[PDB]
DNA sequence: CTAGTTGATCTCATATCAGGAGAAGGAGCAGAGCG
């Protein structure tokens, strides 16, 4: 048996449906987002999206609608998965606690059926009297909603009408009934019928069926006032209500089809309406005195390809694409001056499809770099992808030893941060900064005798210095020191802490509690603790006054985070943490939702506890290491909110998102120090102290996965780095109409040098397929090579063959004529890139389409149509076929590690192929017998061939007389994404190899593999945690993972979920402890931090 | 009010006096209804069977589940306890209108009129196995819903015309309540198993030569030992066969 | 197909879409194997055959001599040429072979490790397929011209047989009970097929012109009888509702289960709505057949449906739902007695009386 | 009116070579006669 863990490094981004309604709460508009597996649920304000809670399900959510059933004072959420799960979930906030209860859930899969072509309609009766499935030809499966099921016992009607378009339950209607869009060999047609739910079955609709048009492809039921259905086809809109029957032909939806609608109003006056190139028209019906006088549709403007569509309030409109980022864009009364309505707001970033990627260690670091071909036609582009902050540095300083940094406002007026205090040793440096001119003065009012323990900007045009003998208060505005307070003993100062209003020194064991006044420092609150402290924090949070009343202490000997209170210095909380290194750092912070307190260990543990502003009592104790070496957490608030940075050996952004603590690596080496900084000239800045100098760089967004978009305008295919030539070779496929004529300028059109194929070889719209040559720093289109008309390049790869030492981007095409089904004629073109230009090197006209190709120990390994060939590259610079395998459907995929080649075939699925080197020949040395629809291969050892199935599965094999031929599926997972590339290489600098895969939704996973003892570790750890964490809608993981196809369900097998897994961490500590019944607890903390690091 | 599985509901204070095997009979006979076959309630003299069958009868048109709930049923059984049966549904379940079909009767008119209200009352008509016979022209026109037989082995006989009788109502649910419905030999129980569900047992022939000669030729004192085996190879077999639709519980 | 393949990238298409398309234009691609052939054992005329439902890997064959012959389907050698070995025989020298032709074969569904053989020899023989041994048989007064197992049964496990009396004999596997029948049909009940949707309920077409379905557990006969007309020519049920003008010897569920294919000897096949015996009117012109006995053909699945018919010596393939006329594989020298499809790869397998089981794959 | 007694009648159940002659049908061949 094999031991696979895999990860998802990227959740999908594509969303795939969106829903809006009242579902958080009767008074909230809430835009439900369903991305594959995740649901996003967020609240529409008046300006943005704010989210309020992320969901994921064990299962790719088909459909997805909100109704209000009779009495409910909300919405509830109706989800079917795509293996059938249906669940209906009502949201319920428990003050700071959010909950999705599951109200009923079951599985409706019939066990027989052919899955309907047009897939699962899923839709619901405006009275909500029930829910209709289409899930399978000639059924209709209805789940009543009047009799409360908790378990949605379903009942099938048998539609006589066996292939159905689309349906929709119309509106005004005595009893729930359907209008249908059908295809029967005689053409398309509407028919409508009634549900009858006490006799489960079909009653004659109310109004008959009507001829329609060929491409009839989408239903509208239109609300009560004027009741009936709205037939979107391809060239025609009708509208049926069983007597009126209008229609319109607008020519300007003939370019494309619609394919998604949503009615802005209530009363569906009007509709928008999204196509395939991404126009966005708006449907008008114009009423009379209710009927319906006539049909209107108008061309708003230009959008991203909207999978669904939804209307949100006041002109705002959220375009989700699978294809291209998503985005919320505004409809303004009056065009922009060029015909458009439409004006994005914001773009919601989404790896589409990502259908080819390569991992660069690009910038010569140890580190890869994902470059993925993502979206498709329109929205076509490269993203870049790394697990990485980014410094952006923009100055430094070299100054040695920096132990403080505290921003300044020298010039009274201005509110900026134009100076910088700065301790090393036993004295303090102040620098100007001055716009970006950076210089070493020294500022009035600060001594350059004493050590700068602390010092910052306080109320009343103030500023305020702790050193380690006393504190001096400096009236900037009138003149030097005016207020200053010493310890009456001449004790020097251990711990210093400030903020706006007070202060709180730590002399000795002894704590001084400090208010700041004009021209004076009053004492208030002393005591003489236990132990000596450690370190210190009394930012307010939510102030709201001037003033925190709450303080956090770390003290020595009895290593424990300690609260107090303020005017009184008593002991309000204690929480022991243990070891013989004392605590360093202590912040509290607010992270999203509430106070946090932040506490750090000299060996770089942190501990973040979740505090009250009434008691002051840490809850929810979670532990987790960062670093190796001492810590301190300085805050910064960037645009969206506060975001802390723990300065350690491994730097790193702590901020939350989704209500939940993410930790963001920065890759720079160390970073003892940090302060923010907001100067004339550095908006928003850091000022990173290492050992040596003081880098300023500002941190563009903190996401973990930080994403650079390349916009092509064309649908990328391929993509293949060439180190030499400091570029990648990308594939790219733009549609032109016409002699032809591009639609738009795309990244192809727009090279610096261009040049097109002329070959002698071979002698509506259609798709140009163009050789990218784009240059890996600037990421422009260096070159751009047309391919001949009508031919499509599959394949591309960078390699040096033979004995020759030039490095040859190599690309396979197929030439498409509408005539025929499968490539009879392709070529194999072999070109260098040079001197800015693309010459070809060489051509080998084969008889098929060349769909994949790998560099074969210096000797090029294509797959022509159904045959695996070897070609030679010979000193005369041509290829030479060398030896053939013919014994496949059709060799799609192509790995390769060593002698052994994995052809992944159409749908014989993996065959072991070994070129045995003295003879000359290949040798079949295995196969997996099973039909398995391949859409990806990888080699992970020597002897485990990784597999990704059409049906959203992975699966691996394993080289087991005659029965040593089969080879072994010794690894089964349902996935739930459609893999298109594996590709080995890891994003960052216990776990064996590492194979990142991108999927179709955007989902980048990473496979690596397991050790025996640690398989088995995790695998009971799973078990329990499907025991104790509880699934959105009551699915059982199993279920989930379990490997399905329509003729075979297994179990899962042979691998992890490192997604459950690391949901380990995100569990309070007595369901934690749950999970651990049978070694301690922060053992497997310390496996599952060590799994997450990967 | 107990619930069973779809939608059969029988009062709880009827449910309440039923001991623990009345209403797991109730129960399979409900799964009787439910797959449409006939059963025989083959518990032992006096563990009570005339309960069990008024109960179910209740709770058929107690639950509402052509007929709306229950329909126009005949109960035939020995002359003696026509009128125990008249007794036993008047205290267990009076809303039932339960007529007899006999010269004793109460009617004091044409019986055939008797018949035909009954059928269009949906009531109880008990009668006697001789009317049966006399009266099957009148008695099978009327598409009854429960043909319950009391002391059903009567029916013993394949070729009597009392068994050609009573195996002609067209109904599916045909209950036997007898508790020794086997006296002489394995015809008997074919008998039974004809009225009740024609099919599981084959046709008379088949039977015999497969379970009636195998059986009893291995009980005979001069059985060979492979013979006895042979025996009870089919004497499990026809135990497996005839499991679902004998409900036999002893004392 | 390049434009599919771009399509499941992309995810414009589901993946569902190149499948079922793909295993359509293998389907209509179907020819004369090229580079296969099968081991010829059979000294006489094969009378059925069946693919294991589980892995598709063996195919059982019953020959008109007796024996039945146990093949692997799958090419172990690494040659794209290659035969369909026979793994295992029930040859004449068996102790337990059929005396007569063996009419029947059907591996036991959820397990490939038992199968089912019935003969002219008026047995039922249940085989274990490791030991290769009779684990089981049931004695038939008469001659048995078609038997099944319900393909879909987790509850009962019970073969239905028709034999040359008027009786569908219901043989449970549990407890060895045989003694159940069907009461109906008139004459010689020629085929019989399980719904694959539901787990009760039998097909039964006999030489009386009529075909029934049965929910065996009930106890009140046939469910429906299908007739040609669907009420056009009503008569009190004694003679008509027939299915067909001749014998009804072949049966075929769908693959969904919601229609039946029924072949008389009317040279005519007809499709029924399999909930109400509805007569769908589906043309499909005229099916040549002139078999005595039941007739064995076959329909498609994980396609975009076809059914497979052996037609003289040929088999012709339809379209169920609109019955135009695909095409004639023609390669057998004498009449086709059954043909089986491998849903797998789209592959068919049929046997003739010209003792040769011919193998058609797509092109 | 109206129940109780009296006879007839039916069902059901209890084991263990030394004829001959003629008439009606079917069979195979032969030819005639026409498309």
């Amino acid at each position: 048996m094999s031991y696979n863990y895999v990860v998802t490094a990227q959740k999908p981004t594509a969303v795939n449906g969106c829903v809006t309604g009242h579902f958080t709460s009767a008074e909230d508009l809430n835009l439900l987002i369903a991305k594959n597996t995740r649901l996003e649920i967020y609240v529409v304000t008046a300006e943005g999206l704010r989210p309020v809670k992320e969901v994921g399900m064990y299962g790719k959510i088909a459909v997805m609608e909100l109704f209000r059933p009779k009495g409910e004072s909300k919405d509830l959420l109706f989800i079917l998965t795509a293996k059938y799960n249906a669940c209906i979930l009502e949201y319920k906030q428990s003050g700071e606690s959010i909950d999705i209860i599951t109200r009923a859930h079951g599985n409706v899969q019939d066990r027989i059926g052919r899955p309907s072509e047009t897939g699962i309609i899923g839709i619901i009766d405006p009275e909500c009297r029930m829910i209709g499935l289409r899930l399978y030809d000639g059924l209709f499966k209805v789940i009543p909603l009047d009799r409360d099921n908790k378990e949605l016992k379903a009942f099938n009607i048998r539609l006589e009408e066996l292939h159905v378009i689309d349906v929709k339950f119309l509106y005004g209607c005595q009893a729930p009934t359907i209008c249908f869009v059908y295809q029967d060999p005689q053409g398309r047609h509407v028919k409508t019928y009634e549900v009858s739910l006490r006799e489960k079955e079909f009653n004659k609709g109310p109004w008959k069926q009507e001829n329609v048009e060929a491409e009839a492809s989408m239903v509208i039921a239109v609300p009560e006032p004027f009741g009936g259905a709205i037939i979107i086809g391809q060239e025609s809109i009708t509208y049926h209500n069983g007597d009126k029957y209008l229609a319109i032909a607008p020519p300007i939806i003939k370019q494309s089809t619609i394919v998604c609608h949503n009615r802005v109003d209530p009363n569906g006056s009007r509709y928008l309406l999204g196509d395939m190139e991404g126009r966005l028209f708006m449907l008008l019906l114009e009423k009379e005195e209710v009927t319906l006088k006539d049909l209107r549709v108008e061309l708003l403007g230009e959008t991203s390809i909207a999978e669904c569509l939804t209307y949100l309030d006041n002109g705002v409109v959220f375009v989700g694409s699978r294809l291209g980022d998503s985005q919320l864009v505004k409809l303004n009364v009056d065009s922009n001056e060029q015909g458009s309505y439409v004006v994005a707001m914001e773009t919601f970033t989404n790896l589409g499809p990502i259908v080819d990627m390569c991992v660069v260690d690009l910038e010569r670091q140890g580190q890869g770099q994902l470059v993925t071909c993502s979206g498709a036609f329109k929205e076509g582009s490269l993203r870049i992808i790394r697990n990485g902050i980014g410094i952006h540095e923009h100055a430094s300083i070299d100054l040695p030893g920096i132990k403080g940094l505290w921003p300044l406002r020298s010039d009274p007026n201005r509110e900026t941060d134009d100076t910088l205090v700065l301790s090393f040793v036993g004295q303090t440096r102040v620098l100007m900064l001055n716009g970006e001119e950076v210089e070493e003065t020294e500022l009035m009012g600060f001594v350059d005798d004493q050590q700068t323990f602390f010092c910052g900007n306080v109320a009343h045009q103030q500023l305020i210095q702790i050193t380690s003998a006393s504190v001096r208060l400096v009236s900037q505005e009138p003149k030097a020191l005016v207020s200053e307070w010493k310890e009456p003993q001449a004790k020097n100062i251990s711990v210093a802490s400030c903020n706006s209003s007070q202060v709180v020194v730590a002399v000795g064991r002894a704590l001084y509690y400090l208010q700041i006044h004009p021209q004076e420092l009053r004492q208030i609150s002393h005591t003489e603790m236990e132990h000596e402290v450690a370190c210190l924090d009394i930012t307010p949070l939510g102030d709201s006054n001037g003033l925190s009343p709450l303080c956090a202490i770390g003290l020595w000997t009895d290593i424990s985070a300690r609260i107090l209170k303020l005017p009184s210095f008593e002991l309000l909380h204690k929480e022991m943490l243990g070891g013989e290194i004392i605590p360093r750092s202590i912040l509290m912070t607010t992270f999203e939702s509430s106070h946090y307190l932040l506490c750090a260990l000299g060996d770089g543990a942190l501990f973040y506890f979740g505090l009250n502003i009434e008691t002051g009592l840490l809850s929810d104790r979670k532990k987790v290491t960062l670093g190796t070496q001492p810590t301190v957490l300085r805050t910064f608030r960037s645009l969206s909110t506060t975001n802390v940075f723990a300065c350690s050996d491994r730097p790193t952004v702590i901020y939350s998102s989704n209500h939940k603590l993410v930790f963001s690596n920065v890759n720079l080496k160390e970073v003892n120090y940090m302060c923010p900084l907001n100067s004339d000239g550095y908006p928003d800045s850091l000022a990173l102290a290492n050992n040596s100098t003081l880098t300023i760089g500002t941190i563009d967004e903190i996401q973990k996965l930080h994403i650079r978009t390349v916009p092509l305008y064309e649908s990328p295919r391929k993509i293949c780095y060439q180190e030499v030539s400091q570029c990648f070779g990308v594939l790219s496929s733009r549609i032109e109409v016409q002699g032809t004529t591009a639609l738009r300028p795309s990244a192809s059109t727009q090279a610096l040098s261009s040049s097109v194929s002329s070959s002698k070889l071979f002698s509506e719209e259609v798709e140009v397929h163009n050789l990218l040559i784009i240059d890996q720093h600037t990421f422009e289109v260096l070159h751009a090579h047309q391919f001949l008309q009508n031919e499509y390049a599959l394949s591309l790869v960078s390699c040096k063959l033979g004995k020759d030492p030039n490095t040859y981007f190599i690309v396979g095409t197929a030439m498409v004529y509408p005539e025929e089904a499968e490539p009879k004629q392709g070529r194999i073109v072999v070109f260098q890139y040079s001197d800015g230009k693309l010459q070809t090197v060489a051509e080998k006209e084969v008889k098929g389409a060349v769909y994949s190709m790998v560099e074969f120990n210096g000797k090029l390994l294509a797959s022509i149509n159904s045959t695996v060939r070897l070609y030679e590259w010979t000193t005369e610079k041509e290829l030479r076929t060398e030896c053939n395998h013919y014994n496949n459907i059709m060799a799609l995929y192509l790995k390769t590690k060593g002698d052994f080649i994995l052809v992944g075939d159409l749908m014989r699925s993996v065959l072991l192929l070994a070129y045995k080197p003295m003879e000359g020949n290949f040798e079949e040395i295995a196969r997996d017998f099973n039909p398995n629809w391949m859409s990806a291969v990888e080699i992970l050892d020597d002897d485990n061939f990784l597999g990704a199935e059409n049906a959203f599965n992975l699966f691996v094999c394993q080289k087991d007389d005659e029965e040593r031929q089969h080879l072994q599926e010794v690894g089964l997972f349902h996935l739930g994404e459609f893999v298109n590339v594996f590709c080995h290489g890891s994003l960052v600098m216990p776990t064996q190899g590492s194979v990142l895969f991108g999927t179709v939704n955007g989902m980048i996973g990473l496979v690596t593999s397991l050790s025996e003892s640690w398989y088995n570790l995790l695998l009971d750890m799973q078990n329990r945690l499907n025991k104790v964490i509880k699934s959105v809608g009551k699915i059982e993981h199993s279920f989930w993972r379990s490997f399905h196809t329509e003729r075979k369900t297994e179990p899962a097998t042979g691998f992890i979920d490192g997604d459950l897994i690391e949901s380990f961490l995100d569990i309070s500590r007595p369901k934690m402890q749950e999970v651990v019944a049978n070694a301690t607890a922060d053992d497997l903390i310390k496996v599952v931090e060590e799994l997450t690091r990967i | 009010d107990a619930e069973f599985d779809e939608g059969f509901k029988v009062p709880g204070f009827l449910f309440k006096k039923l001991f623990k095997y009345q209403q797991t009979g109730v129960r399979w006979l409900w799964e009787l209804h439910c797959q449409q076959a006939g059963g025989i309630l083959g518990d032992e003299m006096g563990l009570g069977k005339t309960i069990q069958i008024i109960a179910f009868l209740a709770g058929l048109s107690y639950s509402k589940i052509r007929f709306e709930g229950l329909g126009p049923t005949v109960i035939v059984c020995p002359t003696t306890v026509m009128h125990q049966w008249v007794k036993e549904f008047h205290t267990w379940w009076p809303p039932f209108r339960v007529a007899i079909l006999h010269e004793t009767g109460s009617y004091t008119h044409k019986k055939e009129k008797l018949i035909r209200d009954v059928a269009h009352c949906h009531g109880i008509l008990i009668t006697s196995y001789s009317y049966i016979r006399l009266m099957q022209d009148d008695i099978s026109r009327y598409d009854w819903h429960y043909v319950i037989l009391d002391e059903g082995h009567k029916i013993r006989n394949p070729n009597a015309a009392v068994t050609l009788a009573c195996k002609q109502f067209r109904t599916p649910h045909r209950i036997i309540l007898s508790g020794s419905p086997m006296q002489n030999n394995l015809r008997e129980l074919w008998s039974l198993f004809d009225f009740i569900f024609p099919g599981k047992l084959g046709t008379l022939p088949v039977f015999m030569e497969q379970f009636s000669v195998p059986i009893t030729m291995g009980g005979y004192s001069n059985a060979s030992p492979v013979q006895v085996k042979t025996a009870y190879k089919c004497a499990c077999v026809l135990r497996d066969t005839i499991n679902p639709y004998l409900l036999r519980r002893m004392k | 197909m390049l434009g599919f393949l771009s399509a499941r990238q992309t995810g414009l298409e589901d993946p569902l879409r190149l499948r079922r398309a793909e295993s359509t234009r293998r389907v209509l691609g179907l020819e004369l194997n090229k580079d296969r052939d099968v081991e010829r054992i059979h000294g006489g005329g094969i009378n059925t055959l069946d693919i294991e439902p589980v892995e598709g890997r063996y195919m059982l064959s019953g020959g008109s001599d007796g024996v039945i012959v146990l093949y692997d389907l799958e090419n172990s050698s690494r040659q794209s040429y290659y035969t369909c070995k026979a793994v295992c025989s029930i040859g004449r020298d068996h102790p337990d072979v059929h005396r007569y032709s063996v009419e029947t074969v059907q591996w036991y569904p959820h397990d490939t490790g038992m199968f089912t053989s019935s003969s002219f020899d008026k047995t039922l023989k249940v085989w274990d397929t490791n030991t290769l041994q009779t684990a089981d048989v049931f004695n038939f007064e008469e001659t048995v011209y078609s038997h099944h197992m319900s393909p879909v049964s987790t509850k009962h496990c019970l073969v239905a047989v028709g034999t040359r009396g008027p009786k569908v004999q219901l043989c449970d596997l549990k407890s060895g009970s045989c003694s159940h029948i069907l009461q109906g049909h008139r004459q010689e009940i020629l085929a019989v097929s399980w719904s694959p949707r539901y787990d009760y309920i039998l097909a039964t077409a006999s030489a009386d012109s009529r075909v029934k379905l049965w929910d065996v557990r009930r106890a009140s006969g046939c469910l429906i009888t299908l007739d040609q007309h669907n009420g056009k020519k009503s008569q009190a049920v004694e003679s008509a509702n027939t299915a067909h003008n001749g014998k009804v010897n072949g049966l075929c569920f769908t693959s969904d289960g919601l229609h039946l294919l029924t072949v008389g000897t009317d040279n005519r096949m007809r499709l029924w709505n399999s909930s109400n015996g509805e007569n769908t009117l589906v043309n499909y012109g005229k099916v040549c057949n002139n078999s005595k006995k039941g007739l064995k053909f076959t329909v498609s699945c994980g396609c975009s449906e076809f059914v497979f018919v052996p037609y003289g010596s040929t088999i012709a393939v339809y379209t169920v739902y609109s019955g135009e006329q695909i095409t004639m594989l023609k390669g057998h020298y004498k009449t086709v007695d059954c043909c089986v499809f491998q849903s797998n790869f789209q592959e068919l397998y049929s046997g003739s009386r010209d003792c040769n089981i011919l193998a058609w794959v797509p092109s």
